[PDB]
């Protein structure tokens, strides 16, 4: 049975190079052609190069082509993708696959993907704390008899950050997203709780937000608007 | 230039009810292959008989080859030739083995290294894959590539089966310097194959220059 | 965007039958036979439909490949829960010289039923702008199946800059969650009338709007 196990990658400053592994197992290594494909956090397959079974043809996509190059070694049946001056852009899961018949030229109508993959990461950002702004809840549009309010945890590195409300006292009607990837290299995230409106002037609502790879831990109050 | 199949001309594999192992057999592993031999004897006036020994692997250690013509039998008489072709054990009169044509003149045919001819495969009209056939031969006949073809072929795309043929029609197209011509690559109809006369095709022992000779195979699906 | 061209989505119940199609040019589609890709979530891509119709093995027969001129169409047959995946198509480009796919196909498997999504926008806190910073936060909740679009408005016209949104998330009642930031000067937050977030779901619309005043 054909294996094909990806190595290599890694988080990578921007302009820096990285070399990929994909060895290969099960099948005569230099009678197929080689093929990878990346594919980008929530995003769709892209393909990047392929080298033909004797290494004569090289092809790349137009986003790589000048920076990256496949290379082959038949000893070692490990397939190679030097990757120069990477970017952000390049940040993406990376699988190899191999050609389905032996000794194939252009067309290449599929591919045949069986590895786990690759991640290389290209990131400029350093571990930062969040700043913590409250979301107040609306000042005269009582539209109801319910009320939101929230926390906006910005611009912090690395990942996680937990968001509890009152120090745990209020669970109910709580809901914290996931955190979005600014083109900075920072994250930002919301935590949203739904309160009754008839309750504002009285309790007192509380945010409690923890990153600890930056030691930072901060209660922010949340209060009306005007 | 040989025209272009018609339409409805090429053999139909759904009409051939006989075993498809009968046209496979002509293109698996099995094949007569012999270099630098010449004829020893001659049973009719169009063919020649020649010494190939492959008593190890294979089993046939004397084997006929069958001309279009006196002329080709003739002009390869007395000359060291290589040897290449399909063989049909079935019966001709003369263990032994029959073929047709597969035969080049020896002397000044061979390249330092093997050459790649690239095959170009259609099917309903759109191109399916291409891969390499090789060989090491400045002339090389048509069969000996029709050969390579159809054996990846078999082994990588099933072209043929024990029962059937995954493939409706089909056919292998030659093309050198705007001249064509073709083979069907699918058994005439009825429940007998006829491997001798489906054979016959190669007799004229037609012949291509590797350098610029280019391999195209068109195949339908039912 | 994407050089072969596949919708964003599509849904059925279990036991249902979809389609999904695929077009493209005649430098890949036209010239070339297809291929078909599945992507469960969170797991690799695996090669399910080659040669326009042909199945790997283990591909069950409920898995289907046609062709029509220069669109191809991936047919399944009997859903099951396990068919929820991402699907892509794949071809030659030889214009490009490379293999091309499709943006990619959420397919969901109907389990309860759509849920047009729940919107809150909120405009920079006071804190934010004394600091000289900007931002909306437009949250997005409850909706099903998990595939939206967002879109920004200043006053009534569209701005595409400085929006971040993230990809839909499973929440724990198998509903979707999302986000949309808006990054602004505190200048532009208090020149405009209104800004809106505007949730697209299912060909339906939800949209919030919010005012410096």
């Amino acid at each position: 049975e054909v294996q094909l196990v990806e190595s290599g990658g890694g988080v990578v400053q921007p302009g820096k190079s990285l070399r990929l592994s994909c060895a290969a197992s099960g099948f005569t290594f230099s009678n197929y052609g080689m093929h990878w494909v990346r594919q980008a956090p929530g995003k769709g397959l892209e393909w990047v190069a392929v080298i033909s079974y004797d290494g004569s043809d090289k092809f790349y996509a137009d986003s790589v082509k000048g920076r990256f190059t496949v290379s082959r070694d038949t000893s070692k049946n490990t397939l190679f993708l030097q990757m120069n001056s990477l970017i952000p852009e390049d940040t993406a899961v990376y699988y190899c696959a191999k050609d389905p018949y032996p000794s194939q030229r252009a067309p290449w109508n599929w591919v045949d993907p069986r590895g786990q993959g690759t991640l290389v990461t290209v990131s400029s950002a350093s571990t930062k704390g969040p700043s913590v702004f409250p979301l107040a809840p609306s000042s005269k549009s009582t539209s109801g008899g319910t009320a939101a309010l929230g926390c906006l945890v910005k611009d912090y590195f690395p990942e996680p950050v937990t968001v509890s409300w009152n120090s745990g006292a209020l669970t109910s009607g709580v809901h914290t997203f996931p955190a979005v990837l600014q083109s900075s290299g920072l994250y930002s995230l919301s935590s949203v709780v739904t309160v009754p409106s008839s309750s504002l002037g009285t309790q007192t609502y509380i945010c409690n937000v923890n990153h600890k790879p930056s030691n930072t831990k901060v209660d922010k109050r949340v209060e009306p608007k005007s | 230039s040989q025209p272009d199949p018609k339409p409805d001309e090429l053999h139909k594999s759904s009409k051939f009810t006989g075993l498809m192992e009968n046209m496979k057999v002509l293109y698996d592993d099995n094949h007569v292959s012999a270099i630098n031999v010449k004829s020893i004897d001659q049973f009719r006036y169009f063919d020649l008989i020649y010494s190939i020994k492959d008593t190890k692997l294979g089993n046939y250690d004397n084997v006929r080859v069958e001309f279009k013509n006196k002329d080709l039998a003739d002009k390869y008489k007395d000359k060291y030739v290589d040897v290449f072709g399909a063989n049909a054990y079935y019966q001709c009169a003369f263990r032994k083995t029959c073929m047709y044509g597969g035969v080049t003149e020896h002397n000044g045919n061979q390249l330092d290294k093997y050459r790649s001819i690239t095959v170009r495969v259609f099917e309903d009209g759109k191109n399916l894959l291409s891969f390499d056939v090789q060989t090491n031969k400045k002339k090389v006949t048509a069969q000996e590539l029709d050969y390579l073809t159809r054996h990846y072929l078999v082994k990588n795309k099933k072209l043929y089966e024990f029962n059937n043929s995954p493939y409706e029609t089909g056919y292998i197209k030659f093309i050198e310097n705007e001249n064509s011509f073709w083979y069907d690559m699918m058994p005439a109809p009825g429940d007998k194959f006829d491997q001798s006369k489906y054979l016959m095709m190669y007799n004229d022992n037609k012949m291509v220059d590797s350098k610029d000779v280019k391999i195209e195979v068109y195949l339908t699906t039912k | 965007q994407s050089v072969l061209t596949q919708p964003p989505s599509v849904s059925a119940a279990p036991g249902q039958k979809v389609t999904i199609s695929c077009s493209g040019n005649s430098s890949n589609i036209g010239q070339n036979h297809v291929s078909w890709y599945q992507q469960v979530p969170g797991k690799a891509p695996k090669v399910l439909i080659y040669d326009t119709k042909e199945r790997p093995s283990g591909i069950p027969d409920r898995f289907s490949g046609s062709r029509s001129g220069t669109s191809v169409t991936l047919g399944i047959t009997g859903l099951q829960t396990g068919d929820e995946a991402d699907y892509y198509c794949g071809t030659w480009d030889s214009r490009l010289s490379a293999v091309v796919f499709g943006g990619g196909t959420k397919l969901t498997v109907l389990g309860q039923p759509k849920a047009a999504p729940s919107v809150t926008l909120f405009p920079p806190s006071s804190e934010e702008l004394q600091a000289n910073k900007a931002t909306l936060v437009c949250l997005i909740s409850d909706f099903y199946p998990g595939a939206v679009t967002v879109a920004w408005k200043a006053d009534s016209s569209p701005v595409k800059a400085g929006v971040e949104t993230t990809t839909p998330s499973k929440q724990s009642n198998n509903k979707y969650a999302a986000s949309s930031y808006l990054s602004l000067t505190p200048e532009q937050w208090k020149s405009h009338r209104s800004y809106s977030c505007q949730v697209t779901h299912e060909g339906s619309t939800v949209e919030k709007t919010v005012a410096p005043t």
